């Protein structure tokens, strides 16, 4: 019973003629809630990984061995529940760069001497880094960390950590059960999934990429780990013939190119190397044809 | 630096290559001789722990020929690159100056 | 053979004689010996070698046909040579039967030599003699092997041994290559056309259950063609139609008389067996090494599956082109090969060629990256089997062997022992209770090395092997014994595949035959030099994929391509001619530039369509909607893959696709905004809205192409197409100030209270 | 044969590793080798337009905005700036054959000497051409073009025929403005264009 057409709100025309009304003070404000509903969501992902902490640490040093790694999974509790608030962090990142590209692009025609400045500023340490971003961020700029994320995610070191790089274990084991979803069908009118889970490539970047910076760590290093185990998990169903967990096991195949594409700390040819292309050229044919 | 560039480009890729071509004259000479030797020689076992010998060693000596002049394609490419991520920022830097000056007219 | 399948005709390049009052008369024929006797000379070492391979053959046959001997051991590996010799005759004859270029040549350098009266031997005339006699006869070598053969008294005896032996290994899977299963299918046929004759009938033989027809009639039905050589293919069922006693019992053959689901299946294997081999991709266990070995194995077994359906459905065609009533499309006047190629496919069927093709290359990637681990697990697995086997499993039959008066199979377990064992200690153990005749309190550590057995010394075994299975040595061993001999003779079949691995890989991938032609050629007796690209099947594959500009199969468009290089190498390395890498690469020179052309043709107007309906809005498309009259949205596509190329390897060369597309998508684009600057220099003033949002189409259009190709910036790219790089003022200002001047001042009426 | 000495084998397959050795190196060689020729041509055309950067920087500085006339001779007078429209065709001649594979060629049967009889022909026509022609592939591709093109633009015609001033000075530089690209406009065995007719008659 909606009242209203999502894309008449949403799309680019729509979204240009919102930044043209905020600016940038009021762009910035907009993603600033938006960072606010994303903290409340994290906050409720890290009580499900605290719920699962003993079953997470085995499956992170047990990743070789397959009939202990589908036992544990076994053990594991609110598994769905992980991959739906991830995937509403997707949602709400996804129009977060709706307004961010559109921003952009009326900057880029308002005040080009200035945008022309900071472009260049951008792409020429890490807490120094962040105050080049929050200017770079308010013109509409992509950045590798998005730094109001890293903000509302500021909201023990040692145990927040761990958390963190269990969460990557948490979402890497769980992208097997999306494949049992009728709604996971990949559409190519939509280029992405019914049920928005091509929006967890967002979430899964830029959550990993804002929790690896406040906790020090290594982004690039984490979502290798997040891969290599995404890629085994998925590889995992290939060979399952039942058709109800099998269903649209191709078109969650596609998220991990999706990840990767999305992802400035992952290549292809890392991708290569844990999932065979010609699986995802197989996956894209089927729902293509 | 363009002097780092001037040894790879004018001596050490040179010289690696020619060393590469050496190694292919060279092993066709150890190979005839290590055939020849076993054939002509009444102690086989001998001659047959000669071919042994110098197996390994070219083995030994192909590998490190390769690595060496891969190892400095390698820097001549990271070189070249960084040459023009410079490049691209002082032209950058011109192109707003010659917008600035187009609008100054105006 | 290639000699036989490369021949051209010569004769058709020389200027012909029309009279005896030729001026130039004696010096074309000085010319024509010149350029023609190394070619006979050719024709004659081949008229000399299959008169030797037939005596030859016949020779071997007459050996294993005598009396006592018949009732002796022949090696598996052996009465298959034979077979691939029957095999060998039916390929020369059959070459030599379509080549009348050939025929034709020796008859012009024969015309040459005789009108300059060259000074031949008495030996040479009589030889000049032979091999005119030779080339006028069609089946020459097909009647040469029948007489010689049907003198020999017992021949179909040998010949039913070979044919019995190919329906076994057929039902059994006993080959790896599709050629490997081919040949079996051609032994069978061609078998059975010898054996049917004026001395013995294969009617008969089935009669007494000797040869059993009834087998290779399914395996004829169930595949009816294969290839012969090249582009020449065999019916396999014309062996029985034109066997001398078919007429009288055509009621016992049922393969005389004449996609979708094949698709679902091997799409569902690629995705079990390349998920499981993705898995796979201080030392290992016995185990391990040999699941490693499993999976070489099968990935063989299926690529060679995969190659043995796209043949098969190719071979299929070439032998039967359609007609206008199986393709309306297809005209009567439209020549053979045209019709057994281009108009022989629907859409369907090359999409779904193209698909296998490309799982096929693929696969081969992925198992070509793990040649060194294969290597390593096929060597430990092998050397494990053979020393296992021989140094433990065979006790148990050599202690029997020696409790017993057996000396006959003690010397044969003992030889085999001798020739591969690899004790540990260096030494057999002598100290073994088996080796004295009494049963064990006794173990044995069997080594482990990554090598397997040379050749030779698997040859030795597995004959060996053979001879104590096959009052004979069989009946004199054990039951378990007896299974545990086969058992390792089964399973050793594979063993020299699998340790020449890399070359087995190409040979079940190889699908280098698509592009070859020669025989058609043949065919339209110098009406052509070649056929155009239309008929050639790499292009019929790739053109319609850019035709069409299906989405699916957009990432497969490059598999297909690489064809070339399959038919490319063949043509340097088995084939050995110049000629046909000379046309492969023209035909790629032109192709190539056509693949350039249409792909970037169509991603510039993808995405100039993307550019429109996204900034298209999106109120009016639903009222549109509502009226009956839907703006349809375009087809999504995938073009990223093909823009991502920056290495294609095709014939030697290193092609950056991403480069030559943006030479064609940045004109593209250049020319859109002259198109749109232009269009307002012929309208008034009031048109410069719309000019606006054309731009700004134009720029989200750059945007998106900016995402995968690097451009020139859009201002740049605008202000030169203004004219506003070199000058002050614009096209645009300067057009507004001509309407300004031309149509604003003087025509308009200025209301001051609507503004 | 299998009768060989065991050892002899040895020799000689570890004789053959030393020669594949040898061949690797010059393989090796050659890969290096095309490489560097590439980065070594990039090399002239960094430090040219390097010199070119730095040039221009000066340039620049010394733009006076207070200064600089604009005249109405850079649009009537002098012509507009084009960018490079240079395209890449034709990419699998002879000349772009790299030298091992050309090696590999050179060692193929090559065709009868077909062309010693080329002068004695009624028709100027290549002896060889008889017997091998790769240029055939373009010749009928190309005749097929024009003879599909002429089809279609008589069947348009088929279906359309079975149916029914001294006031301002920049005037008169837009005025030869627009002379200079009306008449200025207009002053091929290419794929491209081939391909480019056949399509623009679908159109027009
Ligand atoms: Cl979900
Ligand atoms: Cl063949
Ligand atoms: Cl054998
Ligand atoms: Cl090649
Ligand atoms: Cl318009």
């Amino acid at each position: 019973e909606l009242t209203f057409n999502a894309e008449e709100y949403s799309d680019i025309s729509e979204m240009r003629s919102l930044s043209e009304l905020l600016g940038p003070y009021g762009m910035k404000f907009l993603s600033e809630s938006l960072m606010w509903h994303i903290s409340s969501q994290v906050a409720e992902l890290k009580k499900l990984v605290v719920e699962n902490v003993d079953v997470l640490t085995q499956m992170r040093t047990s990743f070789d061995k397959p009939d202990q790694m589908a036992a544990l999974f076994k053990r594991l509790s609110s598994v769905d529940s992980v991959l739906k608030r991830m995937t509403i962090i997707g949602v709400i990142l996804s129009f977060r760069s709706l307004a961010q590209e559109a921003l952009r692009d009326v900057l880029s025609y308002h005040i080009p001497f200035l945008v022309s400045s900071i472009e260049d500023f951008k792409d020429h340490d890490m807490k120094v880094a962040m105050n080049v971003y929050e200017l770079s961020s308010a013109a509409g700029l992509p950045c590798e960390i998005d730094p109001a994320l890293v903000v509302a995610l500021s909201s023990s070191p040692e145990e927040e950590y761990k958390i963190a790089c269990l969460l990557m274990v948490f979402v890497a084991v769980s992208l097997p059960t999306l494949a049992s979803n009728v709604m996971s069908q990949y559409s190519p009118a939509i280029e992405g999934h019914c049920n928005n889970i091509h929006c967890l490539a967002k979430a899964i970047n830029q959550i990993a990429a804002a929790l690896f910076t406040i906790h020090k760590g290594s982004i690039e290093d984490r979502l290798k780990e997040f891969l290599a185990l995404a890629s085994s998990s998925l590889l995992k169903i290939g060979q399952e013939t039942d058709k109800t967990t099998t269903r649209n096991r191709e078109s969650v195949y596609l998220l991990l190119d999706m990840i990767v594409q999305e992802s400035p700390f992952l290549t292809m040819d890392l991708l290569e190397s844990c999932f065979p292309y010609v699986l995802l050229r197989n996956a894209y044919h089927a729902v293509y044809k | 630096a363009m002097a780092e560039l001037q040894m790879l480009l004018e001596e050490e890729i040179p010289g690696g290559r020619r060393a590469l071509f050496d190694s292919y004259t060279n092993l066709e000479r150890v190979a005839d001789y290590c055939e020849n030797n076993y054939i002509q020689s009444a102690d086989k076992q001998r001659a047959l722990e000669e071919t042994k010998a110098y197996t390994t060693q070219s083995l030994a000596s192909v590998a490190y020929l390769i690595n060496t002049l891969a190892n400095n394609v390698l820097q001549m490419l990271d070189i070249q690159a960084s040459q023009l991520r410079r490049m691209e920022s002082s032209i950058n830097h011109i192109s707003q100056t010659v917008d600035i000056h187009k609008e100054k007219v105006a | 053979a290639v000699m036989l399948y490369t021949w051209r005709s010569c004769s058709r390049a020389i200027p012909q004689v029309k009279c005896n009052e030729q001026p130039n008369r004696v010096e074309i024929y000085e010319k024509t010996v010149e350029v023609l006797e190394p070619e006979v000379t050719k024709l004659m070492n081949f008229m000399y070698f299959q008169r030797n391979a037939i005596e030859r053959f016949c020779g071997e046959v007459r050996r294993l046909c005598h009396a006592e001997r018949r009732k002796d051991f022949v090696s598996e590996a052996y009465l298959i040579t034979l077979g691939k010799f029957i095999n060998m005759f039916a390929v020369l004859d059959e070459l030599k039967n379509m080549k009348c270029s050939v025929k034709n040549d020796h008859s012009a350098y024969k015309r040459a030599a005789q009108f300059l009266r060259k000074m031949a031997d008495p030996q040479s005339i009589q030889e000049s003699q032979n091999l005119s006699m030779f080339l006028a006869n069609h089946n020459k070598i097909t009647q040469s092997l029948q007489q010689q053969l049907e003198v020999i008294s017992g021949y179909e005896e040998l010949l039913a041994d070979i044919v019995n032996l190919c329906v076994d290994y057929y039902e059994n899977r006993m080959y790896l290559t599709p050629s490997e299963k081919h040949m079996l299918l051609k032994v069978m046929g061609f078998g059975l056309y010898l054996m049917d004759g004026s001395v013995s009938n294969i009617y008969k033989l089935d009669a007494k259950k000797r040869i059993n027809l009834s087998k290779i009639d399914k395996y004829f039905k169930q595949l009816q063609v294969v290839p012969l050589f090249g582009d020449m293919q065999i019916e396999l069922a014309r062996y029985i139609k034109t066997s001398a006693h078919y007429e009288e019992n055509k009621s016992r053959w049922t393969c005389t008389s004449s996609i979708c689901e094949q698709m679902i299946q091997i799409r569902e294997d690629h995705m079990r067996f390349i998920s499981e081999l993705a898995r796979y991709s201080a030392q290992k266990t016995d185990a391990e090494y040999r699941k490693l070995f499993d999976l070489a194995l099968q990935g063989l077994q299926l690529l060679s599956q995969w190659s043995a359906h796209v043949m098969e459905v190719y071979s299929w065609k070439l032998v039967h082109p359609t007609d206008k009533y199986s393709n309306k499309d297809c005209p009567d006047s439209a020549e053979e090969y045209e019709r057994a190629t281009r108009y022989n496919y629907t859409s369907e069927e090359k999409f779904a060629l193209v698909e296998v093709i490309a799982m096929i290359k693929g696969l081969q990637v992925l198992m070509g990256r793990m040649e060194s681990v294969f290597n390593h697990a096929i060597r430990h697995t092998v050397y494990a089997a053979l020393q296992d086997f021989s140094q433990v499993t065979l006790r148990e039959p050599l202690r029997q062997a020696i409790k017993k008066k057996k000396n006959v199979i003690q010397s044969v377990l003992q030889a085999i022992r001798k020739t591969v064992c690899d004790w540990e200690t260096g030494h057999e153990p002598f100290n073994d209770p088996a080796l004295r005749g009494e049963k064990d309190p006794f173990d044995i550590k069997v080594p482990r090395r990554a090598v397997g057995p040379s050749s030779t010394q698997l040859y030795m075994v597995r004959t060996m092997l053979e001879s104590l299975i096959a009052k004979t040595l069989r009946s004199s061993l054990e039951g378990p014994t007896i299974l545990d001999i086969e058992k390792f003779h089964r399973e050793s079949f594979f063993y020299t595949h699998l340790i020449n691995f890399s070359e087995t890989l190409q040979q079940c991938c190889d699908l280098s035959q698509l592009w070859f032609r020669e025989f058609f050629l043949e065919l339209t007796m110098g009406r052509r030099i070649q056929f155009p690209i239309e008929m050639s099947m790499p292009w019929i594959l790739t053109d319609h994929i850019l035709e069409t500009k299906e989405a699916s199969m957009m990432e497969y468009v490059l598999y297909s391509l690489d064809l070339y290089n399959d038919s490319a190498h063949y043509a340097l390395t088995r084939f050995n001619k110049q000629f046909l890498y000379d046309e492969i690469e023209a035909e790629v020179n032109l192709c190539f530039d056509q693949f350039v052309y249409k792909l970037a043709d169509q991603i510039f107007a993808y995405y100039k369509v993307m550019a429109g309906s996204l900034l298209l809005d999106k109120r009016l498309r639903s009222e549109c909607k509502n009226q009956g009259a839907t703006i349809h949205l375009p087809p999504s596509n995938r073009y990223e893959t093909l823009l991502k190329q920056r290495h294609v390897q095709l014939l030697g060369r290193s092609i950056d696709l991403n480069r030559l597309i943006t030479q064609r998508v940045s004109a593209a684009m250049y020319k859109s905004l002259e198109l749109a600057i232009g269009r307002f220099e012929s309208e008034d003033l009031t048109s410069i809205v719309e000019l606006d949002g054309l731009l700004e189409i134009n720029r989200m259009t750059h945007k998106l192409l900016s995402r995968y190709l690097t451009l020139d910036g859009f201002d740049a790219m605008f202000r030169e197409a203004n004219h506003n790089v070199s000058a002050p003022y614009g096209r645009i200002t300067l057009h507004v100030f001509w309407e300004l001047n031309y149509d604003f001042l003087p025509n308009y009426c200025y209301n001051g209270s609507t503004n | 044969g299998i009768k060989n000495e065991l050892e002899c084998v040895t020799n000689i397959s570890l004789a053959n590793i030393i020669r594949q050795l040898s061949s690797l190196s010059k393989y090796a060689e050659d890969i290096f080798g095309e490489l560097f020729n590439e980065a070594h041509s990039f090399s002239f055309r960094v430090n040219s337009l390097q010199e070119r950067v730095d040039r221009l920087s000066v340039s620049v500085t010394q733009l006076d905005p207070k200064e600089e006339e604009l005249s109405l001779q850079d649009i009537t007078m002098r012509k507009a700036f084009r960018s490079s429209t240079i395209q890449d065709q034709q990419l699998f001649d002879r000349k772009t054959l790299p030298i091992p594979l050309q090696e590999t060629y050179d060692v193929c049967e090559q065709p009868p000497p077909l062309n010693i009889l080329t002068p004695y022909r009624d028709d100027g026509k290549e002896g060889l051409k008889f017997y091998t022609n790769p240029s055939y592939f373009f010749d009928l591709w190309k005749e097929k073009m024009l003879q599909d093109t002429e089809d279609k633009r008589k069947e348009k015609r088929k279906q359309k025929q079975k149916n029914l001033d001294a006031r301002s000075v920049l005037l008169e530089a837009i005025r030869k403005g627009i002379q200079l690209r009306k008449v200025e406009e207009q002053r091929e065995n290419d794929v491209a264009t081939i391909l480019s007719r056949r399509i623009a008659v679908e159109y027009s």
